[PDB]
């Protein structure tokens, strides 16, 4: 369950807002802005979802 | 076959039989389920039976 | 001591352990 | 049928 | 001779199947078979005074049938039991002390 | 299957001469050092001398730490290995030159063997003083043992009819469960229960088990797996790492020195390993020098 | 005839092998006796309704 | 308590005795007084202690059970095919050439909970025809391990459904012969072999050079109906 | 197409091209087919297919073999120290059949 | 194990040496009657269960855990009281690291008065 | 009867002899014996076991082997009878260490 919640200054975000192509939409999930910035990040997103690349 | 040498002819003589261990009390029983007339003797306990 | 001592549930006897270590052949101790 | 506060037997052996 | 075999009399008898189960070794299984081979299959007869080999596939046979649960199984681990103890010789100064 | 940095480095790969090719185990280049690694590879397998000090240095990107690992997976595990770094010296509950020489004694291993004696068996009764009767699959022997360990039983909610597992050197007590003979009492019992152990109660093994000087000295100042509750008492007082004396070393140094000359145990020199050392205070660099020119 | 009835008892032993290791499997050994000649409590949940 | 049950593996290294006792300075010949020392634990034993748990699996490493089973392929594919025919409902035999595999299948067998049977020269002569009568009728019995040297022999066997050889060194005809104890006259099913070799290792050579004799007594044997 | 040459081999240490053992099987055969090597060379190419190499040599160090070995050196030790007990006893013998006779 | 239990019965001597017990439990599709022996009846003395309060119960853990009453509120329960799942646990590297440093390391992951855990253990 | 048996077994019953006469018979028995009688075996065994301490490599001869044997086993006979007749000459029919000492010093031990 959702544990107790109060509006933080970064409580409107919620995921990347990124598309399967990796491709960053300008607003998505509470997000806009920096869009490579978020491609690079969804590029992280992948690599710690593979598991097999460390440190 | 010795069945039909104990029948057809007047011989039954002691015979002998060569057989693995494990087939001993085979042979008994089925010497006691066919032809169970011929006297059946067994051979365990060397020392002593 | 050294630790688990083994017992053939004979004998059992914690104090009393010799079997004369006399040299002596009376009874110097008793009756 | 769920009737009553949940009767319970206090049993005492043995005679 | 006395010779008769089975398709002499074809009645009925039961069908057999013949069937083969291919098992993969095991990673202590792999490490403990190269370590035997390794040193048996070309410094026995090679090197060494290991001459004979009768039985040299002997040992193999065991290692493939066993799986190293024969050979040395994982123990109950305990710590080292060592029992000399610094104050072994060290009572009778602090005594005399005291 | 994860991969990072390393785990390409298969060795030096050099060849039985001396003589380093140009790529080979994972490696590109760098012939002189390849060489010179494998000379001191061979002079620390030469387990002779002592206190010998190697610097390697270069800039960076130039596998100064993949050298260093090259020549530890060369050397193999029979050896003690300790990597470390120059920072993790620094400490707060004990001065840094102990940590030093902590870390120094952690770096030698010795390869020690002796009988393990255990009695196993089903519980048969409990008699105060305290001894014991166990049953085995064909054997059965009654024990007197140390109160010590009954308490522990006690503690270790033994029941009747219940199979139990004890080492003898270390008093070491474990409950494997119930025999199956007496198994089915009851519809639903929570405890599990187990076939009646095979073979004497009494039963000796052999172990070839391998520690370094650091464990022993930790074990012999520090003892921390009690089981009786003086024992785990006594023990969580003083949580904190404190100081050990040198007395006790040489105690310690004494006691292996004893055992290596009856003949039961051999000595195993190893590497210490210290990664980016230019940030090592003056003082730890000066009592290198003292550490260094030891036995 | 000797050997029939010499069949006989041997079948008979043999049944008498499963019947006794049935029996074993059967008999449990339960000696808990949780009754005594003592005061006992018990207590009963169930529903009751006519 | 299952965490820690789960999770509490390690032990120490090396452990000094006569110090665990000593640290709370009490021993044999120790500073404290008489009846201290025992008053100490007499209130001390009382304490409803909740670490002891702890102490016992940071003690005593047991090296788990399962373990056997993993480090026998062979085991697992036995496992495997058992629990096959169970659910089939079946009844299996296994040959082994080797004495010292014979108690590794009887506790392997205990710990699944499998009905098994064993025959070996260890046994006496009048048990092992009684046993194997009672094997042959009920159902019950499912496993039966058998060793090669008294396995060969002609025994019979109808009740029984499956053979699996376990290993084979040499068998022009042992084999053959031991594969026929189950495929017997009175038998209504068919007959189920199994070969138990695993790959890259001796016996898939010893396997290769023992099909050179079969073409030797194929060629022999033509003899009957002329 | 008589010949004899006694079948032939391949030996390890891949410093030559690709094995080309279709050759080889094609001359030999292997009548020389016994276990020796047919359990040798077989096992070799599996591994090396596998790539499974670095660790057994990693494994090896300290095997089954060096801690056996390991304990027959301590089996020699302690033999020796029963050797030098018996010494030391037959020594108090003769010792004693002159200090007191 | 879960079902609508609907007999419970406790024997416990008064100054005796034993005790007993006899649960009557029932699904929509079967009953079977089991009796008790010392674990299971302590852990359902002491936490309260009637007739009309459901339960569910582990052999290994040997936990009573209540599943809410089905009267006195919902259906009988069905299916097979025996039911075999997996239970998942993810524990952090850190809290491994810890629990075995110390005998009484277990408590730093609450109070966190750890540190300088020894490097023969990493 | 263990098991299937040649129909009611226990045919042993219980016969057991006492001694004495038993005795008596068994010594009869066994002076009217002449060949060897503790395995030879083991016997070379402990000789072998017992011939390396001087040195190594001595090899052995089954004559040689044969004839320890016999003069160890034609000696300690007589050792018996002078044993079991100093027993008999005092009030001890069993055996006892007091007459095998005796016979040890009157047969001139050294
Ligand atoms: N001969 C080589 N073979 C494979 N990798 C190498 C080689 N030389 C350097 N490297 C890589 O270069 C990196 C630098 O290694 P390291 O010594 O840790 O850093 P630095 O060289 O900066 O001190 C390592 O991650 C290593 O993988
Ligand atoms: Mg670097």
């Amino acid at each position: 369950l959702k544990s107790l919640s109060l509006i933080a200054a970064h409580s409107h975000i919620t995921g990347l807002g990124l598309d399967e192509n990796l491709q960053p939409r300008p607003t998505s999930e509470g997000m806009v802005g920096q869009l490579q910035a978020r491609r690079a990040a969804g590029v992280i997103l992948k690599m710690v979802q593979n598991g097999t690349i460390a440190g | 076959l010795l069945a039909y040498l104990a029948c057809e002819k007047e011989n039954w003589g002691p015979h002998l039989i060569v057989v693995p261990t494990s087939v001993l009390l085979n042979w008994e029983m089925e010497f006691k389920r066919f032809a169970p007339g011929f006297k059946v003797l067994t051979y365990y306990g060397s020392p002593q039976q | 001591k050294a630790l688990v001592e083994e017992i053939d549930k004979k004998t059992y006897n914690p104090d009393i352990y010799f079997t004369s270590l006399d040299p002596q052949a009376r009874r110097y101790t008793s009756k | 049928e769920g009737p009553e506060q949940l009767t319970s037997r206090n049993f005492v052996t043995l005679y | 001779l006395l010779r008769r075999l089975k398709a002499d009399v074809e009645k009925q008898m039961p069908a057999k199947y013949e069937h083969i189960v291919y098992c993969k070794l095991s990673k202590r299984q792999r490490f403990l078979y190269d370590d035997f081979m390794s040193r048996a299959q070309t410094k026995a007869t090679l090197a060494s005074g290991n001459f004979m080999s009768i039985v040299n596939c002997l040992m193999q046979l065991r290692k493939v049938c066993n799986h190293p649960n024969l050979f040395e199984v994982r123990p109950i681990l305990t710590s080292f039991v060592l029992e000399h103890c610094v104050a072994s010789d060290y009572k009778d100064v602090e005594r005399t002390l005291l | 299957t994860r991969t990072a940095a390393h785990t390409h480095i298969k060795g030096l790969g050099l060849d039985e001469s001396g003589v380093a090719k140009r790529v080979e185990g994972g490696f590109v280049g760098q012939i002189e050092a390849r060489e010179a690694c494998g000379v001191i590879v061979d002079l620390i397998k030469a387990k002779k001398m002592s206190g010998r000090a190697i610097l390697l240095a270069g800039g960076p990107s130039t596998g100064k730490t993949a050298l260093a690992l090259a020549i530890s997976q060369e050397l193999g595990p029979k050896v003690p290995f300790c990597p470390l770094v120059g920072s993790e010296l620094y400490s707060v509950e004990v001065k840094k030159t102990e940590t030093l020489m902590e870390n120094f004694r952690r770096a030698i291993g010795l390869r020690i063997k002796e009988t393990k004696e255990v009695y196993e068996g089903e519980v048969t009764e409990l008699t105060p003083e305290v001894i014991v009767g166990l049953k085995s699959a064909k054997g059965t022997k009654t024990l007197r043992l140390d109160p010590t360990i009954y308490e522990s039983i006690q503690r270790e909610k033994v029941s009747i009819g219940d199979v139990i597992y004890i080492e003898a050197n270390t008093g070491a007590v474990k409950r494997v469960g119930r025999s199956d003979a007496y198994a089915t009492e009851f519809d639903l019992e929570t405890e599990e229960y187990v076939p009646l152990p095979k073979g004497e109660v009494h039963k000796k093994k052999e172990i070839v088990q391998d520690v370094t000087l650091h464990d022993l000295d930790v074990a012999n100042a520090r003892p921390q797996g009690g089981q009786d509750v003086i024992s785990m008492m006594g023990q969580l007082l003083k949580p904190k790492k404190t100081e050990i004396t040198e007395k006790l070393r040489q105690e310690v140094n004494k006691v292996v020195a004893k055992y290596i000359d009856q003949g039961v145990a051999e000595l195993i020199p190893g590497v210490l390993f210290i990664d980016e050392v230019n940030m090592l205070d003056i003082e730890i660099f000066t009592y290198l020098n003292k550490a260094l020119e030891s036995n | 005839k000797l050997n029939i009835l010499s069949l006989d008892k041997f079948k008979e032993q043999e049944v008498w092998k499963k019947e006794n290791r049935l029996a074993l499997q059967k008999r449990q050994k339960q000696k808990f006796q949780p009754n005594e000649t003592i005061l006992q409590f018990l207590s009963t949940a169930w529903l009751m309704t006519p | 308590r299952k965490i820690i049950d789960t999770f509490a593996v390690l032990t120490p290294s090396a452990v000094s005795l006569d110090m665990r006792k000593l640290a709370l300075g009490l021993n044999d010949d120790s500073s404290v007084g008489e009846n201290t020392r025992l008053k100490v634990m007499q209130n001390c034993f009382e304490v409803s202690n909740p670490l002891h748990q702890l102490q016992t699996k940071l003690t005593i490493a047991f090296p788990d059970k399962s373990l056997l089973q993993y480090d026998c392929g062979k085991l697992q594919k036995l496992a495997i095919l058992l629990q096959q025919l169970k659910d089939n409902g079946h009844r299996a035999l296994i040959f082994t050439q080797m004495t010292k595999v014979l108690d590794v299948l009887e506790q392997f067998l205990n710990y699944h909970g499998y009905l098994y049977m064993r025959l070996d020269g260890a046994t006496k002569i009048e048990d092992r025809q009684i046993l194997t009568e009672r094997f042959n009728t009920d159902s019950r019995i499912t496993v039966f391990i058998l060793s090669s040297r008294s396995g060969g022999l002609g025994i019979n066997l109808t009740g029984a459904d499956t053979v699996i050889f376990y290993d084979s060194d040499w068998n022009p005809a042992m084999d053959k012969q031991c594969q026929d104890r189950c495929h017997r006259i009175g038998q209504t099913r068919d007959v189920h072999i199994y070969r138990f070799v695993s790959e890259h290792t001796i016996e898939s050579n010893i396997l290769k050079k023992a099909n050179q004799k079969r073409q030797l007594d194929n060629v022999v044997i033509q003899e009957g109906d002329f | 197409r008589t010949k004899s040459n006694e079948s032939r081999q391949h030996l390890r240490r891949p410093l030559k091209r690709p094995p080309l053992l279709e050759q080889i099987i094609s001359g030999g055969l292997r009548p020389k087919l016994t276990t020796l090597e047919k359990s040798q060379l077989d096992w070799a190419s599996y591994v090396d297919r596998a790539g499974l190499n670095d660790e057994l040599v990693l494994h090896n160090k300290d095997g089954f073999l060096a801690r056996q070995e390991f304990l027959q050196r301590v089996g020699s030790a302690e033999d020796e120290r029963y050797k030098e007990l018996r010494r030391q006893q037959l020594a108090q013998q003769l010792q004693q059949d002159s200090e007191a006779s | 194990i879960e079902g609508e239990v609907v007999e419970i019965q406790i024997d416990r001597s008064i100054t005796g040496g034993h005790k007993q017990g006899k649960l009557t439990i029932k699904t929509t599709d079967m009953e079977t009657i089991y009796e008790l022996g010392n674990k299971m009846i302590d852990g359902l003395t002491k936490e309260k269960v009637l007739a009309g309060d459901v339960i569910s119960i582990d052999k290994a853990s040997g936990k009573i855990t209540k599943l809410g009453r089905s009267f006195a509120f919902v259906q009988c329960p069905e299916g097979e009281l025996q039911k075999r799942k997996t239970v998942v646990h993810t524990v952090s590297l850190h809290e491994i690291d810890v629990i075995n440093s110390r005998t009484q390391g277990f408590l730093a992951l609450f109070t966190g008065d750890t540190g300088e855990i020894r490097s023969e253990v990493r | 009867a263990r098991k299937s048996a040649p129909s009611t077994g226990g045919v042993k019953k219980p016969h057991r002899y006492k001694p004495g006469t038993v005795a008596l018979r068994e010594i009869r028995r066994f002076q009217k014996s002449t060949e060897l009688l503790i395995r030879k075996l083991p016997f070379q065994r402990l000789v072998r076991e017992i011939a390396q301490d001087f040195k190594t490599d001595l090899r052995f001869q089954s004559s040689a082997i044969g004839a320890l044997q016999e003069s160890v086993e034609a000696y300690l006979v007589s050792l018996f009878e002078d044993t079991n007749l100093a027993a008999i000459h005092a009030k001890r029919v069993t055996i006892m260490p007091k007459e095998i000492q005796l016979a040890r010093r009157l047969r001139g031990e050294r």
